[PDB]
DNA sequence: CTGGAGAATCCCGGTGCCGAGGCCGCTCAATTGGTCGTAGACAGCTCTAGCACCGCTTAAACGCACGTACGCGCTGTCCCCCGCGTTTTAACCGCCAAGGGGATTACTCCCTAGTCTCCAGGCACGTGTCAGATATATACATCCTGT
DNA sequence: ACAGGATGTATATATCTGACACGTGCCTGGAGACTAGGGAGTAATCCCCTTGGCGGTTAAAACGCGGGGGACAGCGCGTACGTGCGTTTAAGCGGTGCTAGAGCTGTCTACGACCAATTGAGCGGCCTCGGCACCGGGATTCTCCAG
């Protein structure tokens, strides 16, 4: 009788939910009052990182002619871009081994 | 008979190895050494499965790092077999000692 | 992808064609080109048009279409194969690259070889410790093969 | 029957999004929901210091934004202020 | 004990063999499977320590990931 | 010969300083901003990463717009030859 | 009169807005920092050649991939000049 | 007759003269002008502290003495006493700046 | 203010080399030592101005030099 | 008249303040309560280690034959003392110079 | 005229009770501020931690004691342990 | 391998100073005394999951021969880096002057915490089908010894 | 450089299967509406400190020249490790069984946040003298060339 309530994420075109990043702020101990444009931001910014990953880990997952992703993709895709490489080159995924490459003099003569 | 000369089979395994992602460390080797070094600190301890094999995992790409370093040492000391001085160079530079 | 490329790049240098040099197709196979190229003013060459033939790849122009001289040519960099070294060709190769400007830098080459890189090691000597006579070799060369 | 949160749903709609035929393995999703985590405390935990520093006690878009432009590297953060930015400026103008 | 002999010769080249190593001297298997059980220590004494404050007799996966967390060693794949 | 002059016209539409209305002074787009404003426009207001849309100016280097300068020279050369 | 040298001069603008890696009309503009301008789909093939970081293609280095931005100021004016340009055609 | 050392015995004794104490060893005024040329790329007319730039020297020469211990080591281990550019880049690499 | 990356006077990175107390320098380590000292400014003054400039304030204290220094793993002390 | 103001410092037998560290505590965004004796033992621990380092660069100092500790004794204290150079292997003190080490294979023979 | 906070009266009581005939400089002093904030900032967050993975809501001292097992190596722990502890007891006895 | 010469280094004494050390407000941040709502400790039930064990498979581990390619020691070189005298240049110190911007307080108001009500979007749980794993039969690329 | 034999190696078709993508039921956390209270944004003012310049000193830097140590290419030798094959062993799978400890709900009370009144502890400021930095001079020692 009110109206109809329309969720935060789809007032600002966002499919991360924006209420529970901001219930994640406000009980997350980092300050006792948290701003109304913070978890939108974040959630877009959030978004904005999973999409390029996804992107990158379906071209890879193409390419490998697969249709479903695994840790394999997300690993050759993260530590194929370089600079998503120095953003994420401390972390360690599982089944994800390392890339192909040879060292110059190990190699044959031929 | 046929025979390959060395360096062609390490290669080709190398090749193998690298697009692999299965775990090279056996599983019960691996659980025996993890318990009984865990033993130490508190008596009878109980693990999980996905901490063992989170325990491996972690502590394979720890070892493949290592050894991608020291095979860079390798070839920068003019060299393609790997010895301990290269090891302790980069556990040295890398700060772990 | 390839064949379309290639014909824009016909197409416009036949509105505005090439001073001296030329080229065009053998044939219904657009990727073999063939060329004649004028030895450059004031050359060694002068006076002589060496004929060269033009492959190009699949993916053209991401690579660099395979061209060696027909008409053999007394160069430091050059063999008697017609195989031709040059820099762009290899390593520094760009879709931006196109036929007539390519043959401007082989007019260069022929200005100025480079003995640093040879495909030849004795015409490389003959450039370095005596240009002069090296035009004497090349001039009388471009006779009996250039013309 | 309890009830845990996870960002799947989000993923799995984001990836029907930008890719319509993809899938993803459950070891994968919890790879890319444990990354969405690390990357939310990241900024989290930058914002709340930005916040401290300056004698600030809300967290705003201003120094969120300035974390993520520490964090992110090069043009990544230039993108992801942009798209911020914009989805802000769109929600707070509905 | 005896376990710390579990990581057979094997292992170690074809740990080596992914890491792109060409050829294996010797004197490395008795020094990488020393530098495996410094690592073990230095992370399993700080799962335990995790353990124990949260009044559990088991080792869980989560306590682990802390554990590498702190060391700089990030895992993604167990929550 | 009729139709030039809306040519002429839809031309500076589309490259006018929106800011100035008049002739440009080495106009620079920082970017993704949609700014035609002069150099001069923003010469004073460089800071705030921009006049309007307050992104950080990334592009330190002048990213100069030697194809934009060449567009409006020759719209210069047309305007010239179309006024006889 | 004076109308040859204004298919001249038509010509340098259709130059200077060629694809000068493709030789194909711009439909939309995609201009990195180096101010370069593509038809779209080259860099894809650029980076399908090789698994590493781009190289300029007219100048020398300039791009890594994906630095482009969605420059749309010529996309309106395309169309529009080819529609004055044979209308002019059609005009004279 | 000139005296003169063999070369090196003078460089060990510089290297002990400069171990012992903690003179800065960049001169202050070209290092804060490169400073505000490397800030100045980012925003114009920024003002510095003298506090300020005495951190980022501070930083600046720890940083480098600390890559020049690793590359020391790296051409010893190279068989050899001459560091070579080749060593600081491959120091660079193992720590993992690149 | 431009030409000072060569400011770095070749004895000072000789001095400073010596303090981690090397022996023998080649004639080709200063400009890769340049250029590597050129790249930790870019990386620490970065997010030096960056702080500056969130706080709405024209001058960069030690303290955000202290800070960006902390950020990256390389705590300074003695300023605060 | 309710009762001479004793500091819970002095209730702890320790110099470190223990309100203060408590303020900082609950100030600090760390958690929304905090227990009674966690400022009391953080104390003791901040005190054990400063503690530690003065006794450790007063040694050093006196080995100098100086007076007052300059960041020179304890660059020397921290670098000598393996412990502490492991806790803080990551940190660099102001006008703290180094240690004076060289290789064997640099020194002649 | 602001009033500014520092740890320099405790530092210096405690130099004075250790070695009663040694001075201080005043670098030397911010040094050590520098240092005992560092440490009190690395305990706080690894409690919070420590609070927050266990969903619990109080900073004890069984968490900062744990934190200090967790930061502290070896010996130092050891010794740090025994002398918080010994300080809770007083405490708590009076 | 054993001695003088020189040069740097170390050790000792007189001198001036400014920074460490100490004392006086005083103000706010510490204390003390009540009060209340609640989060953690504690008890109890449970059942998922971890631990232990037995039997069959066989891939992988282990041991031994070999011979070859790489680690490593000795040799010559020349050129590139180091020790040192000389001239120059800009760092460096001291002083002075203008002011822009950092550092406070007043005050308001507008944003945000807190609360109650309502519901639907997201989570727990079946659920079948197709992407993917595996077998087997290939065509095919690449090494390797002989020519 | 070339070629055939042999060892891998990429490819296609067929077949099982279980993991995923979807569907359904349900609830609590997000949303809408309302309220009150303080965080801070703006304006005004004060002045510490940054910036800029000028002038004298000189110490460090640039430059150069001789010359010798070492980086490097080369060669030869010798042990050591990749490659292969025959002989185990224990990982691996499965299947079963047991139960300890994790995980949940329900109480209940100590206990920490909160507020009000008070006072003394540490900080700003303001002296004051000796630890030391410096200058000068004499004694000690290590490298180097000659013997
Ligand atoms: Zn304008
Ligand atoms: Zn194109």
């Amino acid at each position: 009788a009110r109206a109809k309530a329309k969720t935060r994420s789809s007032r600002a075109g966002l499919q991360f939910p924006v209420g529970r990043v901001h219930r994640l702020l406000r009980k997350g101990n980092y300050s006792e009052r948290v701003g109304a444009g913070a978890p939108v931001y974040l959630a877009a910014v959030l978004e904005y990182l999973t999409a390029e990953i996804l992107e990158l880990a379906g071209n890879a997952a193409r390419d490998n002619k697969k249709t479903r992703i695994i840790p394999r993709h997300l690993q050759l895709a993260i530590r194929n871009d370089e600079e998503l490489n120095k953003l994420l080159g401390r972390v360690t995924i599982a089944q994800g081994g390392v890339l192909p490459n040879i060292q110059a003099v190990l190699l044959p003569k031929k | 008979p046929h025979r390959y000369r060395p360096g062609t089979v390490a290669l080709r395994e190398i090749r193998r190895y690298q697009k692999s992602t299965e775990l090279l460390i056996r599983k019960l080797p691996f659980q025996r050494l993890v318990r009984e070094i865990a033993q130490d600190f508190k008596t009878d301890l109980r693990f999980q499965s996905s901490a063992v094999m989170a325990l491996q995992e972690a502590s394979e790409a720890y070892l493949v790092g290592l050894f991608e370093d020291t095979n860079l040492s390798a070839i920068h000391a003019k060299r393609v077999t790997i010895m301990p001085k290269d090891i302790q160079l980069a556990r040295r530079i890398r700060g772990e000692r | 992808m390839a064949l379309k490329r290639i014909n824009k790049e016909l197409s416009d240098l036949a509105r505005d064609p090439p001073a001296q040099s030329s080229a065009g197709p053998v044939g219904d196979d657009m990727f073999h080109w063939q060329a004649t190229i004028m030895g450059p003013n004031d050359s060694p060459y002068q006076g002589g048009v060496f004929f060269l033939t033009i492959h190009f790849p699949t993916d053209y122009p991401f690579k660099p279409p395979k061209v060696a001289f027909t008409t053999r040519i007394y160069h430091p960099n050059i063999n008697s194969n017609g195989s031709i070294c040059l820099d762009i060709l290899r390593s520094q190769w760009s879709p931006a690259l196109t036929i007539s400007k390519v043959l401007l830098s082989i007019s260069s080459l022929l200005s100025d070889p480079n003995p640093d890189d040879p495909l030849v090691p004795e015409i490389a000597r003959i450039y370095k410790t005596d240009r002069d006579k090296y035009n004497r070799i090349s001039r009388e060369w471009t006779q009996k093969y250039a013309m | 029957r309890s009830r845990k949160e996870s960002y799947s749903v989000y993923v799995y709609k984001v990836l029907k999004q930008v890719h319509p035929d993809t899938g993803i393995s459950s070891k994968a999703m919890g790879i890319m929901n444990s990354f969405v985590n690390d990357i939310f405390e990241r900024i989290a935990g930058e914002a709340s210091r930005l916040a401290h520093y300056n004698k600030r006690s809300t967290i705003t878009s201003r120094e969120i934004q300035t974390a993520v432009r520490l964090l992110l590297p090069g043009e990544l953060a230039k993108h992801a202020v942009s798209e911020g930015t914009k989805a802000v400026t769109k929600y707070t103008s509905a | 004990r005896d376990n710390i002999q579990g990581i057979t010769k094997p292992a170690i080249r074809r740990l080596a063999r992914r890491g792109g190593v060409k050829r294996i001297s010797g004197l490395i298997y008795e020094e990488t499977r020393g530098v495996l059980k410094v690592f073990l220590e230095n992370v399993i004494r700080d799962a335990v320590t995790y353990t124990e404050h949260a009044k559990r007799k088991t080792v869980t996966a989560m306590d682990v990931v802390y554990a590498l967390k702190r060391q700089g060693r990030t895992l993604y794949g167990f929550g | 010969w009729a139709h030039s002059r809306a040519a002429l016209d839809r031309l500076e539409k589309l490259l006018r300083c929106s800011r100035c209305t008049n002739i440009l002074r080495e106009p620079v787009c920082l970017g993704g901003c949609e700014h035609i404003f002069c150099s001069n426009c923003v010469s004073d207001c460089i800071g705030t990463g921009c006049p309007v849309c307050y992104t950080p100016a990334w592009i330190q280097d002048l990213k100069i717009n030697r194809q934009l300068d060449s567009m409006i020279q020759l719209c210069s050369k047309l305007r010239n030859l179309l006024h006889d | 009169l004076r109308v040859e040298e204004v298919q001249n001069v038509i010509n340098a603008m259709q130059k200077i807005l060629e694809c000068p890696i493709c030789l194909e009309l711009i439909k939309e503009p995609v201009s990195t920092k180096c101010d370069h301008i593509f038809c779209k789909f080259c860099m894809l093939k650029l980076l399908n050649q090789k698994k590493g970081p781009s190289q300029c293609p007219l100048c020398k280095n300039d791009i890594t991939k994906r630095s482009l931005q969605e420059s749309t100021r010529f996309s309106q004016l395309v169309e529009e000049l080819l529609k004055i340009i044979c209308a002019f055609q059609l005009d004279t």
